[PDB]
């Protein structure tokens, strides 16, 4: 598979951003998300667009509509500037296809 | 030797074949 | 086949009846035991070893039978007590996504020890040569694998094979027999086997108050005359059959 | 800490077997607690956690209002050499495991007790726990080391009087609760005090091979018992299957003065037998 | 809680072999999947391989087949990875990630990472 991600998305810390990951026929398979800070270790955020891990606030959310998985972050601050990655399974190839993450800068 | 568990719990121990030296003390036949 | 998992089972109620519910064309050859008398002996720990051996090499998987796959991947001495199942699954295993998903080793410098795994990272050595961790002459990776394409015959399909080892050591009453039920009958002198007690008597279901833990109901004559119903909690009263003495 | 000792007048009478008896007088031969025996009085105030040896059984107890007394640890090495049988327990949860550890140096409690992991051979983590003005909660705990079972008979009772800490005078049986069939050579014993600094007093007895006379009730419970190795009246009430002996002289036993040494007198010849000549012979015979 | 200690890594010549190890500590090494996924410096991540709760290979990428070999050890509770024929495009931070779900028998093939580690700088030049 091959996921297409925006190279860089900048937004002022007053509204929400738009981090989208889309493919060819990704409409039912699960979509997960991860957030890696520069220098530190990655962490899990809202995955499957229907649940969040323990510790992640309500600010993070996910929504899949046809062929686009959007990761909506609420009230973006200076401490949320990190690299967001989106992961899909793609059981047709038995692999884990990643993609070029977006460097969200407030 | 026991008067019974209806009057008291005091009991006397009677040894057989001892001269009170191989075990109020009393030596009988 | 060389990197096999070893699952350790604990106290439970194992029912050896679902083993023959999968897809057809599966073997059930046992060694020292039998499927009809499987739920008769008591075992402490059962270990399952899964491996992807296939082809005309399942017949030589037996104590005292050397072949080309059971010579440096899995060795079993002359004490194996279990049944081997080799059902075939050619629907979710053989795929065109990857041909090197499964591995396969080759001959080694010495024979492997039975019931021991051979996780190794070094490269094979011809005996006298500088390997230097490169892929050259007489120094090659002994992990020669094979492809998996859904076009070969029956003798090349992936066979999911797993063996079961039955041990017997100093252990308490572990898994022995799945269960049993016979739909007891009350108020009739018949044989009963209520929780081990193999006696003969009549059930009358006396109204005596057993404690939450008390099972048996013996009396001042050292004779079991009351038992607790295993399935549906109820206090019975096993009274002996009718007997007496005749006079002419 | 100079640990004192209190009395154990009539305590530690558990159910030996699992049989409903009604108005009977049975005489079982098991490992019970002797009547009127010495039981250690380890006090936790400022706190104690010894390495008391689990010989063949202990009678654990606790007299307090809180629940700071929860957890036990068993084993012989306790340094990840041999297996273990910890009885870690808390509110509506039981963390009984078999895995071996090294804890840190000493248990205290959060899983701050042990900082290691190994292969655990049991999954008896089952939820059901084993746990007013001055209604203090006394919780007895009998631990044994039978061939294949741990025999963890225990119970709970309320006490009323706020007298100085001491075992009450009243008969109480111990119904079985958990019987995990794990077999491990256990020699040491340790109680797991809940630290929670943000006190109590656990008693630790020892069982001995004795012989008791358990009286069962019409309901099927042990209302009272009398030992057979405490006083001559007890042996008299044991030889005659009754709890009220009559007036008269009764034969109970026979004194037999036991030894006090083992003398071995063998000859004082010291040489080597010519077994090499016969067994390791060069030429045999016909 | 979870302590995935990663060992193995250094300066090696192109074409040699090495063995990386990932040891777990804190949870039970019988019901969780663990994967190796590299991460190039400032050029995203790249999944290498992974193993489920039992001894099972899930697959590889389109450029690492036949060269890498992943294995699991439930007796020592460690995931090992042997590399062969290293080239110039294999310089990345190999991370050892865990799995969140318990991987029940009857489900769908969907594995995702839950815990991350530190990684080992395995440079090849
Ligand atoms: C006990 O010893 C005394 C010693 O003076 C002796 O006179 C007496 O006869 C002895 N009685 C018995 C029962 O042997
Ligand atoms: C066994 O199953 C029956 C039917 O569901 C039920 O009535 C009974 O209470 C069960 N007993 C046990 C041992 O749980
Ligand atoms: C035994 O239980 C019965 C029924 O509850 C009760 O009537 C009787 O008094 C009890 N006997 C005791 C507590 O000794």
């Amino acid at each position: 598979y091959e996921l297409t991600q925006p190279p860089s998305v900048s937004v002022a810390p007053g509204q929400t951003a738009r981090i989208t990951c889309g493919g060819n026929n990704i409409g039912s398979k699960s979509v997960h998300w991860y957030q890696q800070k520069p220098g530190q270790a990655p962490v899990l955020v809202v995955y499957d667009d229907s649940d969040r891990p323990s510790g992640i606030p309500e600010r993070f959310s996910g929504s899949n509509s046809g062929n686009t998985a959007t990761l909506t972050i609420s009230r973006v601050e200076a401490g949320d500037e990190a690299d967001y990655y989106c992961q899909v399974w793609d059981s047709r190839s038995d692999r884990v296809v990643f993609g070029g993450g977006t460097k969200l800068t407030a | 030797i026991t008067p019974g568990t209806n009057t008291s719990n005091q009991v006397a121990v009677l040894y057989q074949g001892v001269n009170c030296t191989e075990v109020n003390v009393f030596q009988t036949r | 086949v060389y990197a096999w998992n070893r699952k350790r089972i604990s106290n439970c109620v194992a029912d050896y009846s679902v083993l023959y519910n999968l897809a057809p064309f599966f073997t059930f050859k046992c060694y020292g035991v039998s499927p009809t008398k499987l739920n008769d002996l008591c075992f402490t720990n059962v270990y399952a070893d899964s491996f992807v051996i296939r082809g005309d090499e399942v017949r030589q998987i037996a104590p005292g039978q050397t072949g080309n796959i059971a010579d440096y991947n899995y060795k079993l001495p002359d004490d194996f007590t279990g049944c081997v199942i080799a059902w075939n699954s050619n629907k979710l295993d053989s795929k065109v996504s990857g041909n090197y998903n499964y591995l396969y080793r080759l001959f080694r410098k010495s024979n492997l020890k039975p019931f021991e795994r051979d996780i190794s990272t070094e490269i094979y050595q011809a005996g006298n040569k500088p390997c230097n961790g490169v892929a050259g002459f007489n120094c090659y990776f002994p992990l020669r694998s094979y492809s998996f394409r859904p076009t070969y015959g029956v003798g090349h399909q992936p066979y999911r094979v797993v063996v079961l080892s039955f041990e017997l050591l100093h252990a308490p009453a572990t898994v022995c027999g799945p269960k049993k039920s016979t739909n007891l009958v009350k108020n009739k002198c018949v044989n009963f086997n209520f929780n081990g007690l193999k006696g003969t008597g009549v059930l009358t279901e006396s109204n005596k108050k057993f404690l939450p833990f008390q099972q048996f109901g013996r009396d001042i004559a050292d004779t079991t005359d009351a038992v607790r119903d295993p399935q549906t909690l109820e206090i019975l009263d096993i009274t002996p059959c009718s007997f007496g003495g005749v006079s002419v | 800490l100079p640990p004192a000792y209190t009395n154990s007048f009539t305590r530690g009478v558990y159910y030996p077997d699992k049989v409903f008896r009604s108005s009977v007088l049975h005489s079982t031969q098991d490992l019970f607690l002797p009547f009127f025996s010495n039981v250690t009085w380890f006090h936790v105030i400022r706190f104690d956690n010894p390495v008391l040896p689990f010989n063949d059984g202990v009678y654990f107890a606790s007299i307090e209002k809180s629940n700071i007394i929860r957890g036990w640890i068993f084993g012989t090495t306790l340094d990840s050499k041999t297996q273990s049988l910890l009885i870690v327990n808390n509110a509506t949860n039981v963390v009984i495991k078999v895995c071996e550890f090294q804890f840190c140096n000493d248990p205290f409690l959060e899983f701050r007790v042990y900082s290691s992991a190994n292969n655990c051979t049991f999954e008896y983590v089952s939820q059901p726990f084993l746990m007013q003005g001055n209604f203090k909660n006394l919780r007895e705990f009998v631990f044994k080391n039978i061939d294949g079972y741990f025999k963890i008979y225990s119970k709970h009772t309320p006490i009323i009087v706020r007298e100085p800490e001491d075992l009450p005078q009243g008969f109480s049986a111990l119904e079985p609760l958990v019987d995990l069939p794990i077999g491990i050579n256990i020699t040491r014993f340790q109680t797991l005090l809940a630290l929670h600094r943000s006190a109590a007093a656990y008693y630790v007895g020892y069982l001995q091979p004795r012989t008791f006379l358990l009286k069962y009730n019409e309901n099927g419970t042990i209302t009272d018992a009398v030992d057979c190795a405490l006083d001559p009246l007890s042996e008299t009430k044991c030889t005659l299957k009754s709890f009220t002996v009559e007036k008269g002289i009764y034969q109970t036993s026979n004194f037999r003065v036991q030894p006090t040494e083992s003398i071995v007198r063998f000859p004082n010849i010291t040489n080597l037998c010519p077994f090499d000549e016969v067994f390791n012979a060069t030429r045999f015979a016909s | 809680e979870v302590q995935l200690v990663e060992s193995g890594g250094g300066l090696v010549q192109p074409g040699r072999s090495l063995r990386l190890s990932c040891a777990a500590s804190g949870f039970t090494f019988d019901d969780y999947a663990i994967h190796w996924v590299r991460q190039a410096p400032g050029k995203g991540l790249e999944w290498v391989s992974g193993i489920t709760w039992n001894s099972g290979t899930i697959g590889y990428a389109d450029s690492v087949k036949g060269r890498f070999t992943i294995s699991r050890d439930n007796a020592k509770n460690s995931l090992y990875l042997q590399m062969n024929s290293l080239r110039a495009e294999d310089t990345a931070l190999y991370y050892c990630a865990k799995h969140h779900q318990i991987a029940v028998a009857g489900d769908a093939e969907d594995y995702y990472f839950d815990y991350w580690g530190q990684g080992t700088l395995v440079t090849v030049s």
